[PDB]
């Protein structure tokens, strides 16, 4: 337990509010779809998987197309570039070695030039006004591990996975705070693997009980049970190796009693 | 940008050109900062986007405030709150009659209650030095430059080595620890600590191993006795000379029981003994803290 632990909790919690994009953002866009989106989505997880980024950069990405998006109206021809030019912010902000700005263009298959993806960038950082240090639900998963007995790598593995999965489907997931995501993924994680619950613990940290994070797990269970059916795969692919565990081949849980 | 009159240069960080700068039609005097864009090449760099998002949440009286975000396509400039003078030239300007006691305890509170902020609010400032810490006519000091700062994680995760100015630079960052946090600026302050106590800076190294002899030679070569793991650290020798501590009365003779008690935590080789900014404030050294105003 680090020394700051508590503090930084507290304050995420206090961006995680400032941080959120528009609820139903999707349906003032005139030309692009929530489908569109987990198209994105899904090619981002590639990307980050093709040059080896932390799924935190991963989080980050989604976070600003979504706060972008937001305020842009954006033709579909243009979506990837708004992706690839949140991703290249996401790998400066947080990558120790970020891809370069020809990689990022390379990974379009040339669809867009340096120029273009420079500008984005540029435009992108206006519309955010520059606030790129947003709470993803990567952050409150990590701190809610801190409070497992002992630390079951299976249920971590299992809970990123699930919280990723969340990333890829606007509709329902961008009702919910980050914080309540990384909740509804570390019990149901939790309860798939060992059959323990959300712990005492975490209630006391969070104020969440699990009556609060019922609307969000009943529906990340429905995403759980239909993962393998879904038209975005790349997440499952990802958590099928050995790094992850193969967590994404375990079978999800019939009901959660709940 | 038209409404700025730029006045002269006052420094060069990490990177970009600071200016001393008024605004033509309010009369405010603010300071400039100038980073060049010239856009063939790699867009905006990544010491600018992390120090504008970090700043633009990092408002706290002894951290200097960014006022705005000017962003023309051919170059970016930052706006910030003027400050006189850093404390270098402070710490030069009273190298003979060194400054008094009460000015120093009030500047390290200062310090603290701005690095615990930090450290708080999840981000490493990573370049803690005495040319950063900036101060007005008032007796306030504040942490500038973070150019070289950081988001950390909880927990942490390996982030860049090549880190911290090297006379503050932490002995974890020499020796290769895969892994660093807050402790690293903690360091620094310590140095800093002790380098407005004697005039002189603490751990004056020109290379890296000169650098870490200088901090041995003082505070003794660690040990697994003192810190649990150095003689396994990537860069640890054994042929490191073994050095007996030091005595902080020669290292620190101005200091009373309080402040040696309070430099011997800053300065534990082990990171996780090391003092923390929040705990610090604790310190009784601190208990008759005052506000004095430099005769400046
Ligand atoms: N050389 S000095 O007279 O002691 C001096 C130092 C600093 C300043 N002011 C200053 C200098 C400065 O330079 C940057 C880049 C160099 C390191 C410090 C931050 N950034 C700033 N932000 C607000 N005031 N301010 C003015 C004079």
């Amino acid at each position: 337990v680090p020394d700051y632990h508590e503090d930084i909790h507290t304050y995420l919690r206090e961006m995680e509010v400032k941080c959120k994009p528009k609820v139903g953002y999707m349906k003032k866009q005139p030309d692009i779809t929530n489908s569109m989106r987990a198209i994105l989505v899904d090619w981002l997880v590639e990307v980050g998987e093709e040059y080896k980024l932390q799924n935190e950069t991963l989080h980050l990405a989604v976070n600003y197309i979504d706060r972008f998006l937001s305020s842009m109206s954006v033709l579909r021809g243009k979506l990837q570039l708004v992706g690839t030019a949140a991703m290249l912010l996401a790998s400066k902000f947080e990558e120790i070695y970020p891809p370069e700005v020809a990689e990022f263009v390379y990974i379009t298959d040339d669809t867009y030039t340096k120029k273009q993806v420079l500008r984005m960038e540029h435009l992108v950082l206006k519309v955010l006004t520059f606030d790129l240090a947003a709470p993803t639900v990567n952050q409150f998963l990590t701190q809610y591990f801190l409070h497992q007995q002992p630390a079951n790598c299976k249920v971590e593995s299992l809970a990123m996975f699930l919280g990723e999965l969340s990333l890829i489907d606007a509709d329902p997931y961008l009702k919910y705070l980050p914080s309540v995501i990384a909740g509804a993924a570390f019990h149901l994680a939790l309860y798939t693997v060992t059959g323990q619950s959300w712990p005492e613990s975490l209630i006391r940290k969070t104020g969440y009980t699990l009556e609060s994070l019922k609307p969000c797990l009943m529906d990340l269970h429905q995403t759980y049970l239909k993962a393998p059916q879904h038209a975005q795969q790349s997440i499952r692919e990802k958590y099928k190796n050995s790094k992850y565990h193969g967590v994404s081949l375990l079978n999800p849980p019939e009901t959660l009693n709940l | 940008m038209e409404n700025f009159q730029k006045v002269e240069k006052i420094g060069e960080g990490t990177y970009g050109v600071v200016y001393k700068a008024r605004n033509k039609l309010t009369g405010e005097v603010v300071a400039l900062k100038k980073i060049r864009l010239d856009t063939e090449t790699e867009g905006v760099p990544s010491t600018a986007i992390r120090e504008i998002s970090l700043l633009k949440e990092l408002n706290h009286p002894n951290i200097v405030k960014l006022l705005d975000v000017i962003h023309t396509e051919n170059k970016l400039y930052l706006v910030f709150e003027f400050l006189h003078q850093d404390l270098k030239k402070f710490m030069d300007a009273s190298a003979l009659t060194g400054i008094p006691l009460p000015l120093i305890k009030s500047y390290l509170f200062q310090l603290l209650q701005g690095l615990a902020f930090c450290h708080s609010h999840r981000v490493l400032h990573r370049d803690l030095k005495p040319q950063n810490l900036l101060i007005n006519t008032e007796g306030a000091i504040k942490l500038a430059d973070f150019g070289l700062a950081r988001a950390f994680g909880v927990p942490v995760r390996t982030y860049t080595h090549e880190v911290v100015t090297l006379w503050y630079r932490a002995p974890e960052i020499l020796l290769g620890c895969k892994y660093y946090s807050t402790a690293v600026d903690i360091w620094s302050l310590g140095c800093i600590f002790a380098e407005m106590v004697t005039r002189r800076a603490l751990f004056p190294g020109d290379s890296e191993i000169d650098q870490l002899f200088r901090i041995f030679r003082t505070l003794g070569t660690p040990d697994e006795v003192v810190w649990p793991g150095v003689t396994s650290m990537p860069d640890y020798k054994p042929s490191f000379p073994k050095w007996a501590r030091q005595d902080f009365s020669k290292v620190v003779p101005p200091l009373d029981e309080d402040g040696r008690s309070l430099l011997s935590q800053m300065l534990h080789y082990d990171p996780n003994k090391r003092i923390s900014a929040k705990a610090a404030l604790a310190h009784p050294f601190f208990q008759d803290v005052t506000k004095p105003v430099p005769h400046l």
